[PDB]
């Protein structure tokens, strides 16, 4: 089934912080890479960050670079995105995307970031 | 002279999970699959060379402070016990093995430099001719967690079934990573350490330099390069008292088009991934 | 980065008719590309990945082809269920992964 | 010792925060198993203060390089070291340089806590 | 009288990976962990009972058509060879084991019914007292692909360390699944099959009914319920020729705050998940 | 002495809309009927479930008249 | 047979008509290994037309219930069947009902295709 | 006769911005300097890499004057 559920705030004051949590089930969380895709209202989806199955390597968008931090917990089977110092431009619908194919232990991992399964999405809106 | 001649995948699995141990690498060997007509330590250390100590007990002394504080004429010598609180400074009997640095490359391209460094930026040795150092001394492929990086010439790169001869992409060819050997061995892309380059004095600061390559010194222990089912060739049962279960090679149970290590619809036997043998563990 | 450009803004065609829409990208994306669809108020769904390789849960009517800077998705025998926005994405040169503007339908 | 308990100890139990000193292991009630020039405790593989799946828990109940006063601090900065898996370690005891088992060299179900 | 008294997890791993074989379940057993003071077939068939046939060879006849087409007075009898094209109708010498159905429960609560059916919807046997059927006959826990469904009373449910006595959450307990035996045994939540309930005639349509419970018949085969490290009690080596590598039971590779099957910082030993015995495969 | 097995004590939190939950409890001398029993006997023999429950459908049971 | 090739055969190679008839297996050149009242071939565990992890590849080079004319089609509708892992299989040959190893009962590196 | 091992032939496709790529080829009779060998000798001895490359930093090497 590979169901993806994430929970996050719907409002914050600009310059503030929030913590998104995506909880996974139906597949081996450790095996596959994960990442967040953000969609603005009435706009195309834009990629935010990326994190490997191990969690050793993480990538970020230039817009977001250094401002947000992505985190994985394999044991607790959840994916995190900690965003802070938000701006009005950040308001959008965040998604949890499961990377397809899985990371392999023996080979030096090469990553093709095309997402097989997605989340229902949460809405973050920052305005006063 | 390749293990996949003499071993099936099932036997190779059977071998590597239960046991602690048991020529230019040209093509032309007996093919891995019997129906095709054609024309050593095996464990991972559970301890790291630098953590061998008892964490609960103090030791010997090290030099903690060379000045009293900020100002003039503050020179001093102070000392402290090496202990659990600071484990970096304790004296140790053995030291990690030899190192010859390889340039570091990242599989994701946007990280790599925009220049042709394939040949120029590589580790080579001379004999009036220069030859590439491949695979070289046995060293850890990358620091813990960083799989996307591989030493430029320090790893055995196999290739996927049906791969072309020239200029194939990264996904096309398999790159083995020696993650297990990091415990005793330095990372192939990191320097071995630092040395002192001078003598300090009232007018001279302590100055250091990086060790790019280090030969054998008395006390070096190391592990050698693992052997792979696809790898060239030229039983000890497991004695461990470990309580919690081992990491064992296994095949994931998930629906897929093809069975791994089996023929496809057209009858081509394929080996999906390299398989080395280090899975069970031993204390260092 | 690489800028994906998906040429028709809104392609309005009748059902039971073969639809071909495309998206061009700067430099070369080799064979690494993927097609998505987003129905209103619904998460995306992966359609095609690589060049022609069709994902498992996809109807056999969807098919696609292309290479390099240019790519084509071919929907045959359109149905009422297939009306939505489409997207292409190249995983070749990343970060940052880029997504096309989209083609409504 | 430990009131008859095997207890996970780690870098965070000490408070840690420095990479080179980050450790993971166990402390045993006691006085194959894991010589260091010093209760019995032992360290295993870690990453930071956490433990990789290759860690091992043992229940005992179940049986030249040149070496370096100036008015500055050179105790750590000026010393010769070697680094292993990213962690630096002092070289102790030990052209600036020249050259272990390994390959080369009523009833209740709760356990009783009252002793 | 619980396997984890006599086996360590490392030992239980050696057993289940390498071997095809080897009083009311009250509390109070010896502890799993030795420092605490206190007050069989093991394989999964690689084939299903209904696929045992040779896929390349036709068999025998079955009744393909009872009519020629649409209209009046179209009755006919047509026969076809049961063969690779249609594998449902072929004749078989054996049938799956017996079944006594359980109500199906979903671990995603929103798709369960909004009513209290814990007891009222349960399979039971009376002896003038109605006792719940737990776990009951051996049956596959869920159909292929559905991991979110479990039979109401049809499984063994172990609590995690620290889990309270009464009304704990679903996460706090460990629900075992029998999925391995789906080859020879009917699914616990599915009807056994269909039987004709009447005699057809020109005036009577063929009627059927569902078989909700089934007793032993000649020709049935079945597997017993697997035993777990945590489960009640009261060697045979693998000879198999299987080419592709096995499924094995391995501890997770990823870093964690605390090691599985070990003690934490407080000194509390815990068993993370229930461990069954069936990993290796045999032919049916 | 309690068994170490659990049973499904409750399916709902209370009366209302969308009350679904899954609660588990230890079987013990207090609730003898729901304990695990290794052997079953050889008035109707008991009950079986006749359908899959859902949000749309309530659980149903049938009487077993004969058994093998 | 098969030009001396072991080959994968599946539901998709036969047309993939239905879940009841889904299968996965291999066809061998031949004429511990897998009596059904019929070249050597065999089937293994399959999910739809695909193959699960448990499925194994074999290289041979390595050695009462009631049974039922109305003018309607009742061949398959009115048939007595049994269900296994969500597939209805006809009961063949065999109060509407009453009461196998198991617990109960120049040099070129490519292979040569020319013969 | 070729080896079954591969080496890294090209790190860029051409001249211009963002041409990073990873290409691999078979080590064989044509280019013999890049073949992997089991034994090494024991003018400078060779070259080692002195730095990590990155988008900013070019790969640097240095001469081994003495080696153990």
């Amino acid at each position: 089934e590979v169901q993806l559920l994430e929970s996050g705030g719907g409002l914050v004051q600009p310059g503030g912080s929030l913590r998104l949590s995506c909880e996974a089930s139906g597949f081996t969380f450790s095996r596959y890479p994960m990442n967040w895709v953000r969609q603005a209202p009435g706009k195309g989806l834009e990629w935010v960050s990326h994190i490997s199955a191990s969690g050793g390597t993480t990538y970020y968008a230039d817009t977001v670079k250094g401002r947000f931090s992505i985190s994985r917990d394999n044991s607790k089977n959840t994916l995190y995105l900690e965003m802070n110092s938000l701006r009005a431009e950040d308001t959008a619908i965040y998604f949890c995307a499961k990377d397809y194919p899985p990371d392999e232990v023996t080979m030096i991992v090469v990553g093709m970031p095309y997402f097989d399964s997605w989340g229902l999405g949460t809405l973050v809106s920052v305005s006063s | 002279n390749r293990f996949h001649c003499h071993f099936s995948p099932r036997d190779w699995q059977r071998l590597i999970n239960n046991n602690w141990g048991f020529g230019s690498a040209h093509e032309g060997c007996l093919p891995p699959f019997p129906a095709d007509v054609f024309m050593h330590s095996s464990y991972a250390h559970s301890q790291s060379l630098d953590r061998l100590m008892n964490p609960l007990i103090d030791q010997l002394y090290y030099l903690s402070k060379t000045i009293n504080g900020s100002g003039q004429n503050q020179q001093t010598l102070k000392f402290s016990v090496a202990g659990p609180s600071n484990m970096a400074v304790q004296g140790r009997n053995y030291i990690p093995g030899p190192s010859y640095r390889q340039q570091r490359v990242s599989t994701t391209v946007t990280q790599n430099n925009n220049s042709e460094f394939a040949w120029p930026g590589a580790s080579s040795w001379a004999l009036g001719r220069n030859s590439l150092m491949n695979p070289g001394p046995a060293m850890a492929s990358h620091k813990e967690g960083e799989d996307r990086f591989f030493p430029l010439s320090g790893s055995l790169i196999f290739g996927k079934q049906g791969t072309g001869r020239d200029n194939v992409d990264a996904d096309k060819v398999m790159i083995t990573n020696e993650e297990e050997i990091k415990t005793t061995n330095p990372v192939a892309t990191e320097s071995y350490g630092q040395v002192a380059t001078n003598h300090q004095s009232a007018q001279a600061q302590a100055q250091t330099g990086w060790v790019q390559n280090q030969g054998i010194l008395p006390g070096m222990v190391w592990q050698d390069r693992d052997v792979y089912l696809q790898g060239p060739i030229w039983l000890q049962k497991e004695n461990s008292k470990r309580w919690n279960p081992e990491i064992q090679y296994t095949s994931n149970y998930y629906k897929s088009n093809n069975v791994e290590f089996a023929v496809n619809t057209e009858g081509v036997y394929s080996e999906p991934r390299p398989i080395g043998t280090r899975y069970l563990t031993r204390n260092l | 980065e690489i800028v994906m450009t998906q040429s028709p803004a809104t392609l309005s065609v009748s059902p039971g008719d073969r639809a071909t829409l495309s998206c061009r990208a700067s430099q070369s994306v080799s064979s690494k590309l993927a097609w998505y669809q987003q129905k209103p108020g619904q998460a995306p769904r992966l359609l095609i990945y690589a060049a022609s390789t069709r994902a498992t849960g996809i109807p056999a009517r969807f098919s696609g082809s292309g290479s390099g800077t240019e790519f084509t998705l071919t929907i045959s025998s359109l149905q009422s269920e297939d009306f939505a926005v489409y997207y292409c994405q190249q995983y070749n040169y990343w970060p940052p992964i880029t997504f096309g503007q989209g083609t409504r339908l």
